[PDB]
């Protein structure tokens, strides 16, 4: 029936990253002295398994990140709350707790940004001591130690509401990652077994499952 | 020396050994000094 | 004739910083190194061989690169079979870089499972390359095959493909050559049954930086 | 040989030598061999 | 291809006295004799011709060479076997000059044995080449291996070599062509035992003095 061709702008690496999901959900639950008051998120983009089988089709790849924070209350009536969105860098150490100093080293690029407005939008640079992040190292960094890369770490966000005296609320930030500028060097086949490890490629080989359905003969067409 | 690389294959109905015979001889800057009987 | 790693002819380093400085070896560690020849059978499942590790502790590759915290090498493998006119089957030989072992069962791998060393360990399960990714998509990689019926042998020139020009060649092994029957060998009764794969590795333009000792 | 019944005579030689392997299997026959020369400092070796 | 003896291409006689006068034949004498083919097994051990006997009472040149009382001589040989690519082994096919069969057991051999006729004969201890001198130097002599793998025929064109420009043909035979299988006979069961081995002479510059009855 389709007789023309279609575009070539939208096979092309830089759309097939293009579009911005969700990559993390956190909980504060603020109020007393049992609850914490605060809520890190370290950034992997090896979270969910839809953007972990797109990024393991290429083993180097060099990317932007911009990120949103789309912040509601438990029930959705958002007043006029302060929140601190920190930016903890890598080789900085993570807070501690609400009241700890980590929020007021100068360092730590936070924003300030209330309930009621449209979502803290912020972009965060190429961050590897490498020129490309590696999600596949065949060596040591010198049994758990094998295929570790620490040159892939990105930093932590910290979401904190700014008050005084404890305020009850429960929040609960969703985290939006766009990937800009993406460059990916050599490509690998895509991965048909399910994941079992969240760092590791294991793949449970007392049930290899196939990578084509079954028929009944071979010398039928119809499946 | 002579070493085996790989095993020595066949196809079927062929025999399975066979031989190398060994050669030698000097080069051109090959050359020899005072004169001597032999030992037989 | 000869399959060329993602078309670069490798060369070396162009006006890196830290050096200046690293010794560029003559054909005294540039020749021809033959390792040993594997017996491939009809129950025979696939080998590996990770590089470069199986240039490691062998000859004078061995006393630089265990002496020598910068390393920089590409390669020349040349993988050949002999078989005579009434054995069949087929061989895929790729070269994957970053090649990293799974683990199965539900559970790491070993040291000499993912470092096997001159003796390269073999597969348990080639349909999934032992990494949970199929063996039907391998051919992404550079690869030629081996088909006993047209030829023998298979050369692939590997480039240095990596994020950082200079690493260790201790803990960081950069590729991996994968040989695997995807068709099995068959042969009539009184055919010699194990047929030898040889291997002869040639390294190009090797650097080695900062010596200890 | 014949370099080795002439130098039975004339007391001392130097020069260069080669020596000359062939074959003399079947024609369907496939193998290989491994052809080493150690200097005369060492002994021969004892892995290939 | 060819094996060419002591680098000379035969030629006539220049300027010699006693002929102011022989006769030069054409091609009715120098066409392509072909003698018998003999079978070589597994437990072989060789074979000599002595020229020119082996050309004595055998047509054009059997009349010439037995009614002139001079003679002079170059030939052409051309030793081929026909196996198939199941057999193997290996002969030298060499030329000897003044080939002398020396008699053994501490006994001088008879007429049959040292002039053997076209039915040559066979070696008794082809290690020692039945004259004491041992066939691991017979390599001086020219000489063609004929390899089973490789090759089957094997060309040496011999000149006239005395010390005397003319001789007789009947009492005096200059050179013995030697066939010795330095490598023995295998093959698989079900082959051709026996495989034969035909040769071939061709005259290149005859010339007979003096003519009788």
């Amino acid at each position: 029936c389709v007789v023309n061709r279609n575009g070539v702008l939208e096979t092309t690496i830089n759309h097939f990253f293009s579009r911005s999901g969700l990559v993390g959900v956190v909980n504060l639950t603020d109020g007393g002295t049992d609850t914490t008051g605060y809520a890190t998120w370290d950034i992997d983009i090896m979270g969910f398994v839809q953007l972990r089988r797109k990024c393991e089709m290429f083993t180097y790849m060099r990317f932007n990140a911009e990120f949103t924070f789309v912040t509601t209350t438990e029930n959705g009536g958002a007043r006029p709350y302060m929140l601190q969105y920190m930016y903890v860098p890598p080789g900085a150490p993570k807070p501690t707790g609400r009241d700890a100093f980590q929020w007021q080293t100068a360092t730590n690029p936070s924003v300030f940004v209330k309930l009621t407005d449209p979502p803290a939008q912020v972009s965060v640079p190429f961050m590897s001591p490498a020129s490309a992040y590696q999600w596949f190292y065949d060596g040591y960094p010198t049994n758990t130690t094998y295929g570790l890369c620490p040159n892939n770490m990105m930093g932590t966000f910290a979401v904190r509401v700014v008050s005084r005296e404890a305020s009850q609320l429960k929040l609960q930030t969703r985290v939006y990652m766009k990937l800009k500028h993406v460059r990916a060097w050599v490509p690998r086949p895509i991965r048909s077994q399910p994941y079992l490890l969240k760092n590791f490629p294991n793949y449970d080989s007392s049930k290899i499952t196939n990578s084509a359905r079954d028929r009944s003969s071979i010398k039928q067409a119809n499946m | 020396t002579l070493w085996y690389q790989t095993n020595y294959v066949v196809p079927p109905e062929t025999p399975g050994e066979a031989y190398i015979i060994a050669m030698g001889a000097a080069q051109d800057n090959f050359t020899l000094k005072i004169c001597k009987d032999t030992d037989e | 004739n000869i399959v060329l790693a993602y078309g670069e002819w490798p060369e070396y380093c162009p006006d890196t910083d830290a050096t200046a400085k690293p010794t560029r070896p003559d054909v005294s560690v540039n020749r021809f190194y033959t390792l040993d020849s594997k017996m491939w059978q009809e129950n025979s499942t696939g080998w590996y061989w990770k590089f470069p590790d199986v240039l490691n502790k062998t000859g004078v590759f061995g006393q630089n690169a265990q002496f020598h915290y910068l390393y920089r090498s590409g390669f020349c493998l040349h993988v050949q079979c002999n078989a005579s006119k009434f054995h069949q089957g087929a061989l895929l030989v790729a070269v994957i870089p970053e090649f990293v072992i799974a683990g199965r069962g539900s559970p790491h791998p070993g040291f000499t499972t993912t470092f096997p060393g001159t003796t390269g360990a073999t597969f348990y399960d080639p349909y999934v390359l032992d990494s949970g990714v199929p063996l039907s998509q391998a051919l992404i990689y550079p690869h030629q095959w081996i088909n006993l019926r047209t030829n023998n042998c298979a050369t692939v020139i590997v480039p240095y493909i990596n994020a950082v020009p200079f690493d260790s060649a201790i803990n960081h092994s950069n590729f991996g050559l994968i040989v695997i029957p995807v068709s099995p060998l068959k042969y009539s009764s009184g055919a010699t049954t194990a047929i030898p794969i040889t291997i002869t590795i040639a390294p190009l333009n090797s650097e080695f930086g900062g010596l200890r000792q | 040989t014949l370099v080795g019944q002439i130098c039975r005579y004339y007391t001392q030689w130097s020069g260069s030598l080669k020596v000359t392997f062939m074959f003399t299997g079947s024609f369907m026959a496939t193998g290989k061999m491994l052809v080493a020369y150690s200097p005369p400092g060492s002994a021969q070796p004892a892995n290939r």
